[PDB]
């Protein structure tokens, strides 16, 4: 029944810089309202509680502000490990309502991939299917092209990505490409070869095999 | 200390029914209520409702109000959800959290809505070589292949290796079966004095495959 | 006493006035002849004037033959209580000689099995505390019938976060409480005392903070043990 509105919707800021983030909500709930971090893959950790009571063990950066409707959060000098969607929640009477969330990321330096080629395993050839893995290592900013070239020939529709969230420690990304065939059509071509597009990269950078070689 | 263990991954199909719990230790199960939480993939937390543990009152928030379902065992000091109709939209995972004090979260319980059959996955080694070396570092992994539902835990040689290590998000292959990739990057010296090992579990089929990744 | 009543004179000859300097600083209620049952943090409070108990009373203020103020030979807080928790606030007081029985002065028997008031029960608290937030301090006992909240509820976020342990219990306070100076005064749940109402920074009336009972059956080895 109470409504929350949580702004912005995402962010991104440098190491040092001071994040705002605000909720709104649809009625008066005096100061019981509550912040939680959820990093990747991780569990909500509730940071902030009524009152703007920073919860014990958690930095001194973090901070929550007003009462009545209108609430911030504030992160005073952002560091790599507070990248992760923040949430906040209102407790001033039963059912609780969490807002829409905050996704906060790190602007960092450009950093360029290092390129990684992988040709299917002898093992999944045995069942009829190959693999191609193309690997793009701790880079920023999180746009990326690559492009999977058979015997110089574009492929299309046989491929699928994967990006990791940022890293909580170095801020980059890193990123899988998959090209997929059969044992059949990937016997018939020898030259494998995965084009890399990125910001950090003067010129695109290909890494390639020979099928056997 | 206080710790909430909730039960494993479940695959249901749509229209049957599922009973997630909650187990509590570490204080009085009944001085504290519990509260049921919802994050569907990729999506925001959602305020599902609570449960008095001590009077067994219920409050739901509106968009959980009809197949959703708050239980207890107080004798055990477990917490359950059961969801009623289930919907391929009620794929998600589901947290308890202990109300009040310090806060208190469970790991969660994926639960997926699909008419798909549970499947193992196929572990692949990916070698390291010579054009898989970043100077005098070099980079392995494991593919883990065609697997449902979600979802799949990568560690590297039983947790002993965890820098370097990119375990991707899994991608849903044209099959409707899951693949993913876990990497790690270590000194090209190494590669002949350590041993890596990836430890695979998919606890939906039972699947715990420990795999050597060795130069080929 | 918040949205309560003026209480029938004498109908709880139980009741005790803890005064500091002739003043009436908190409630009390007289457990044995000689001994009354407050809460610690009102001996905090007290420091340095004489602390005396009255017995008898209705009006603080008007003269009464049943109306019997006593000195305090030992003031003994329970060893575990601080002044900075809201745990174990129990303080016994022993009267100079025992106190003279009748119509308008009795010792109220004491809950002695360790088993929870149930949530929804009516319990009737009594006191000399505030009727108003601007402080005003009733001449005559005042009294209300709360009904128990359950635990689980009263440690809520909202509420008192967790700090209701198994020695404690809550009331409901929406508008109707135990206010600034009904500390240390009886919580009688079907003609026994169940509870002793808890010092502490509480604000009032407001329903987002229930009223904190320390629960007597928990200390009843303690009690015991001083009152012998
Ligand atoms: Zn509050
Ligand atoms: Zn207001
Ligand atoms: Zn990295
Ligand atoms: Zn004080």
């Amino acid at each position: 029944d109470i409504q929350v509105t949580q702004s912005p919707s995402s962010l991104s800021a440098s190491v040092g810089d001071r994040v705002t983030i605000t909720c709104i909500t649809s009625t008066d709930i005096d100061d019981d309202m509550n912040w939680y971090q959820q990093k990747p893959g991780k569990v909500p950790k509730l940071l902030i509680s009524g009152g703007n009571t920073l919860r014990p063990g958690v930095p001194s950066r973090f901070s929550g502000s007003g009462s009545g409707t209108d609430f911030t959060l504030t992160i005073s000098s952002l560091q790599p490990e507070d990248v992760a969607t923040y949430y906040c929640l209102q407790s001033d009477s039963l059912p609780y309502t969490f807002g829409q969330g905050t996704k906060v990321e790190i602007k960092r330096t450009v950093a360029a991939p290092s390129v990684f080629i992988f040709p299917p395993s002898d093992e999944q050839l045995k069942s009829g299917t190959a693999s191609v893995v193309c690997l793009l290592n701790n880079f920023y900013p999180r746009e990326a092209k690559v492009q999977w070239k058979v015997d110089n020939a574009l492929q299309s529709g046989n491929s699928q990505e994967s990006v990791t969230e940022q890293d909580s420690k170095d801020s980059t990304y890193s990123l899988s490409s998959t090209l997929t065939l059969s044992k059949a059509d990937y016997e018939k071509h020898k030259v494998y070869a995965c084009e890399v597009t990125h910001q950090g990269l003067s010129s695109p950078v290909t890494k390639s095999f020979n099928r056997g070689e | 200390e206080v710790q909430l263990v909730q039960s494993g991954p479940e695959l249901k199909k749509p229209g049957a029914s599922v009973k997630v719990s909650c187990k509590a230790s570490g204080y009085t199960f009944t001085n504290y209520g519990m509260n049921w939480v919802r994050q569907a993939p990729g999506q925001g937390l959602e305020w599902m409702g609570w449960i008095n543990t001590y009077t067994g009152e219920t409050t739901y928030a509106d968009d959980f109000k009809g197949r959703f379902v708050f239980s207890l065992d107080t004798s055990v000091s477990t917490a359950y959800l059961q969801i009623s109709s289930l919907k391929a939209e009620d794929t998600a995972v589901y947290y308890c959290e202990r109300e009040g004090g310090v806060n208190n979260w469970g790991q969660g319980t994926l639960v997926t809505v699909s008419s798909a059959s549970t499947k193992g996955p196929s572990v692949f080694p990916l070698a390291p070589s010579s054009k898989s070396t970043s100077g005098g570092t070099a980079a392995l992994g494991c593919l883990v292949k065609d697997y449902f539902p979600e979802p799949v835990t990568v560690s590297w040689n039983s947790g002993a290796l965890t820098s370097g290590v990119h375990t991707f998000p899994a991608v849903l292959q044209s099959s409707g079966l899951y693949s993913l990739s876990s990497v790690v990057t270590v000194p090209s010296s190494s590669l002949g004095t350590q041993t890596y090992i990836c430890n695979v579990n998919h606890k939906p089929s039972n699947t715990k495959v420990d795999k050597k990744v060795e130069p080929k | 006493i918040l949205g309560g009543r003026e209480a029938e004179a004498h109908a709880r000859p139980y009741m005790a006035s803890v005064q500091v300097n002739g003043e009436h600083l908190c409630g009390g209620v007289l457990v044995a002849e000689q001994w009354v049952l407050s809460a610690a943090h009102c001996l905090e409070d007290a420091a340095d004037g004489k602390v005396q108990v009255l017995l008898g009373a209705h009006s603080l203020s008007q003269p009464e033959p049943s109306k019997r103020l006593y000195d305090v030979l030992r003031a003994v807080p329970h060893p575990d209580s601080r002044p900075d928790t809201i745990d174990h606030d129990l303080l016994l007081l022993q009267l100079s000689e025992k106190a003279t029985l009748g119509p308008a002065v009795r010792p109220l028997p004491w809950q002695r099995v360790d088993r929870d008031v149930e949530p929804g029960t009516l319990c009737d608290v009594a006191g000399w505390g505030i009727v108003s937030h601007a402080g005003r301090r009733p001449d005559r006992l005042q009294h209300v019938l709360l009904p128990v909240l359950d635990r689980a509820t009263c440690n809520r976020r909202t509420h008192h976060d967790g700090a209701i342990t198994q020695r404690m219990m809550c009331a409901e306070s929406n508008r109707r409480d135990s206010c600034k100076g009904d500390s240390g005064g009886p919580l009688v749940c079907g003609g026994v005392l169940e509870g002793v109402v808890t010092s502490g920074s509480r604000v009032c009336g407001n329903r987002k903070k229930p009223g904190i009972y320390t629960r007597v059956a928990s200390y009843a080895a303690w009690i015991d043990s001083v009152l012998a």
